[PDB]
RNA sequence: ACCGAUAGUGAACCAGUACCGUGAGGGAAAGGUGAAAAGCACCCCGGAAGGGGAGUGAAAUAGAACCUGAAACCGUGUGCUUACAAGUAGUCAGAGCCCGUUAAUGGGUGAUGGCGUGCCUUUUGUAGAAUGAACCGGCGAGUUACGAUUUGAUGCAAGGUU
RNA sequence: UAACUUGGGAGUCAGAACAUGGGUGAUAAGGUCCGUGUUCGAAAGGGAAACAGCCCAGACCACCAGCUAAGGUCCCAAAAU
RNA sequence: GACAAUGGUAGGAGAGCGUUCUAAGGGCGUUGAAGCAUGAUCGUAAGGACAUGUGGAGCGCUUAGAAGUGAGAAUGCCGGUG
């Protein structure tokens, strides 16, 4: 059928997690954790840990096979962000945005 | 007693904002801009009620004279033709018929040089 | 006869209320005209 | 108003070089949390008029009820015994004479029912009842009166 | 076989078996009305055109009457404090043209 | 109500073929921008092209009147600083007179996207010999 | 200098076109039996045999 | 015929408190699960957080960042359309393609053609290269007391009125 | 078919160009000051390419009807090669 | 019926809509109120209904009365977000 994973409150940038996101959309599971396994970016490995959890919960609680899950979804929304703030010079000072992310993976068997 | 505004700014605001649908970016967004847009599109269409009416005498006026000169005539020495030889049909009508019937339009094109 | 009451005709207005929206006639300036002594809070020269 | 709200007393910036707008204090309409421009005041609703309006307005209310029982013998207060008496005969004004104190008492607990005394006779008493229960001596004394 | 009507300050070219819209027409809901300004008549059959050719006419039936969509008539003035609203449905009568 | 619009399938296209030999250059690019646009015909709407195909030929044959050889200065900018272009019609008439013709004619076609549709209609050879004779012109005199 | 008017959310998506980042070119190990990175060292098991 | 969390006290909350100042002194933001904690036992991924089931519950997209949950804003998917074109972004006409309503001359999109230099303010006169507005939401400006004056209504009338 | 009177209520006291009679200037100025008129101000529509004041003409609203006004009829661009 | 009028800034006059509350009357509502979302609805405008989702407990309607009665502009104030 379909099994998502959700992880809330990532603390990372959200368009510096769709950067990944626009790879393994689509894709199989298989190749998706390679690809999230090989990449440089920052953002694989809590996405590792999210698809994983997503292909578990699949074949825990809906049992189907962990050998056709392609992922039909993945997408980042955002989430409370922290703000901070900067001394610049003179006085002033700037405000600072620690954003964060929701990372949402929905993996399917399409059939 | 106090009356705070509340759901009545709401409510026509977004009787605005349905209004303004098909808007190109922030235009069917934004309310500040999309009222603007809306009252130049009620002007706009004012206008162009009347401007419609123009558009349509230019046309058929051309339509007319692109068949009298397939019978040897002009639009003004045929236009004389009829209104002289007897009232008759308007510009509408008569582009028209020049377009479905071949056939009758030669009709009028002979009774109108018959007004010399 | 207390759900049904009636004012004699004539006898009530309801009182003119300025500076709310330009439909009224007097929303913009609110009836004062532009700039001067007189379009200022604060009322005009005194009378006489 | 401003002269009210705490604080305030201080211009918060400079007016010049801020680059902000000029404002004044913190307590001003504009801002959030000082100053209400006009509005509530303590202040009296009531007015007169004339002697004689007032009286003729008495009269049409009685006029229109117009377009009566003996006396109330209650002696104690006993709200059946007034239920009863209210239904041999439900927006009612039971008018007695100065003050019968057993038939106030036996009537103020029915919810509809209003009494009072021929030298209380209101004009929305009068017009908010659907019904006039006045005795033989409450008549002759607004008879007398008005 | 078609004609020319004069109905409302406008001429109309009418085949049978139309559905027409014209201005309001004083008839009710489902009647009969005879057009006498017909300026030109025939199609494959004649063509006789005169001011009015005034010995055809035309039968159709008065199938609805009713109001065009609400057009709004807004306008307003620049930099001078000046507007207007208005509303407008142009009543109509819809007509199915029976004979010739 | 009742006005007849032209559509993809309503519409024909003709070729035409006129010669270019001791025309005026502008008594004919009128006539011949006319023919483009297209209302020679009944089914005239603005926003088509119901327009036909023409094929102007003999174009090293036009003629002009009085002193316009050697006047009428074509001018050209080549939006470099200071860089503009000149060309006489006469020297124009001998080096490219299939470029004469078409700029007469399509300065007389509106200059909007359908304009443009119509302006690339026109063919013209300086010669008497076009090879679009898989198209079946057709003669045409000048009305 | 300051930007004289606010980028509308198009113009932005445009210029954003190209903020992709491509896949890195791997391929599988014949031995590990997963997927390495060309040219480098299998990551799960050992060898690297070229 | 007082307010209802930007209101009402500066303070509905451990508030003259965080914080600011050498100091006198200035000064905020901060409410709501549920009828009842019944506040998620157990299993799986994970280092945890966080989830997916399973249960409590009337409801868990009421899971303590807890009543509803708007807009700006950020995304994912998809029906119509766009890489030779000069655009205050609409309006009138209009093919083509896709749907199907408060069922009535239907809705969405829009090849293409005609017309068309935002809004306030201030000015003799602004598309103006004069002002002002980043956008969204909320708050934000002829009021009350007492006198005078004229108008409408009402009541009496050489009297009227407290 | 307006006019005056007596009442309540105002706004205005920066005017502009065009024709015309003058002053000033230099028979300069989209200059400046006055008499008379028109339009803009507060006026949209058509023509003057574009263009408050120039010529025509005063928008209650709908119409895919007709007649004219300044101005025009080779093409852009409606109507006379 | 017939005729006539209906550009408008400062400004003058009239008729109205809508919000919160109050009195009276009469009603709706856990068989689902207010609110929010969508809609191809009715009115000459301000605006008024209706239907479906969401929501969970209060609201209309007539007639009067009283106002902290309507926001796009203040280098407006506070929050959020580009």
């Amino acid at each position: 059928m379909e099994a998502k994973a959700v992880a809330r409150t990532i603390r990372i940038a959200p368009r510096k997690v769709r950067l990944v996101l626009d790879l393994i959309r689509g894709k199989n599971a298989a190749e998706a954790i390679a690809i999230l396994k090989l990449t440089n970016k920052a953002s694989s490995p809590v996405i590792e840990k999210v698809l994983m959890s997503a292909l578990a919960n699949a074949e825990h609680n809906y049992d189907m096979n962990t050998d056709e899950l392609v992922v039909k979804e993945a997408y980042a929304n955002e989430g409370p962000t922290l703000k901070r703030f900067r001394p610049r010079a003179q006085g002033r000072a700037s405000a600072i945005n620690k954003r964060t992310s929701h990372i949402t993976i929905v993996v399917s068997d399409g059939k | 007693p106090r009356v705070k505004g509340g759901t009545v700014t709401r409510a026509r605001r977004k009787k605005t904002i349905k209004l303004a649908k098909g808007y190109f970016g922030s235009k069917h967004t934004l309310y500040k801009v999309a009222k603007q847009q809306v009252m130049k599109s009620g002007q706009y269409a004012f206008r162009d009620r009347r401007q419609r009416k123009r558009d349509f005498r230019k046309l058929w006026i051309t339509r007319i004279n692109a068949a009298a000169r397939q019978h040897e005539m002009s639009y003004s020495r045929l236009m004389n033709g009829l209104k002289k030889a007897g009232i008759d049909i308007n510009r509408k009508m008569l582009s028209e018929i020049a377009i479905s019937d071949e056939k009758a339009f030669a009709q009028l094109v002979t009774k109108a040089k018959d007004a010399l | 006869k207390l759900h049904e009451l009636k004012p004699a005709e004539g006898s009530r207005k309801e009182r003119n209320r300025v500076g709310r929206g330009v439909a009224t006639g007097n929303g913009k300036t609110s009836g004062r005209g532009h700039k001067g002594q007189k379009a200022r809070s604060g009322g005009g020269v005194r009378p006489g | 108003n401003r002269s009210a709200v705490s604080g305030g007393g201080r211009k918060p910036w400079k007016q010049k070089g801020t680059g902000r707008a000029r404002q004044g204090t913190i307590r001003a309409p504009q801002w959030r949390g000082g100053g209400i421009v006009f509005g509530p005041t303590p202040r009296s609703y009531a007015y007169k008029m004339p002697k004689k309006m007032r009286r003729l307005a008495l009269r049409s209310a009685l006029s229109f009820k117009v377009q009566v029982v003996d006396a109330f013998n209650f002696e104690a207060p006993k709200t059946k015994e007034f239920k009863n008496v209210l239904s041999t005969l439900k927006k009612v004004l039971v008018v007695t004479e100065n003050e019968d104190v057993n038939v106030e008492l036996s009537a103020r607990n029915i919810p509809g029912v209003q009494v009072t005394t021929a030298q209380g006779l209101n004009v929305l008493d009068i017009t908010n009842a659907d019904s006039l229960v006045i005795t033989e001596a409450a008549a002759k004394k607004v008879e007398e009166v008005l | 076989m078609f004609a020319i009507i004069e109905t409302g300050g406008k001429q109309i070219k009418v085949e049978e078996g139309q559905e027409i819209f014209v201005e309001k027409l004083d008839v009710n809901e489902g009647d009969t009305f005879t057009f006498d300004k017909v300026l030109f008549v025939g199609g494959d059959s004649v063509k006789v055109g005169a001011p009015t050719v005034e010995g055809a006419t035309v039968t159709a039936t008065v199938n609805k009457q009713g109001r065009g969509k609400k057009i709004t008539v807004f306008t307003y003035k620049r930099r001078k404090n000046s507007k207007r609203k208005k509303g407008h449905r142009q009543p109509y009568t819809k007509l199915t043209i029976d004979k010739i | 109500r009742q006005t007849f619009m032209a559509n993809e399938s309503n519409i024909e296209r003709k070729w035409y073929v006129i010669d270019a030999e001791g025309q005026t250059l502008g008594r004919l690019s009128s006539e011949v921008a006319s023919i483009l646009r297209g209302k020679n015909k009944v089914t005239y709407t603005p926003h088509v092209d119901t327009g036909d195909y023409v094929i102007v030929i003999n174009a090293s044959k036009i003629e002009f009147t009085g002193n316009k050889e050697t006047d009428k200065v074509y001018y050209r900018h080549s939006n470099h600083p200071g860089g503009i272009k000149s060309i006489t019609a006469g020297e124009l008439r001998r080096t490219n007179p299939e470029r004469l013709i078409e700029n007469s004619i399509k300065g007389m076609l509106p200059s909007t996207r359908l304009g443009e549709k119509q302006g690339k209609k026109l063919f013209v050879y300086g010669g008497a010999e076009h090879p679009h004779a898989a198209q079946q012109p057709e003669n045409y005199e000048l009305r | 200098a300051v930007p004289k008017r606010r980028t509308s959310k198009t113009r932005k998506n445009k210029r954003r076109t190209h903020f992709k980042i491509s896949v890195p070119g791997m391929t599988e190990c014949p031995n590990c039996g997963e997927y390495k990175l060309s040219h480098r060292v299998c990551k799960n098991c050992g060898s690297y045999n070229g």
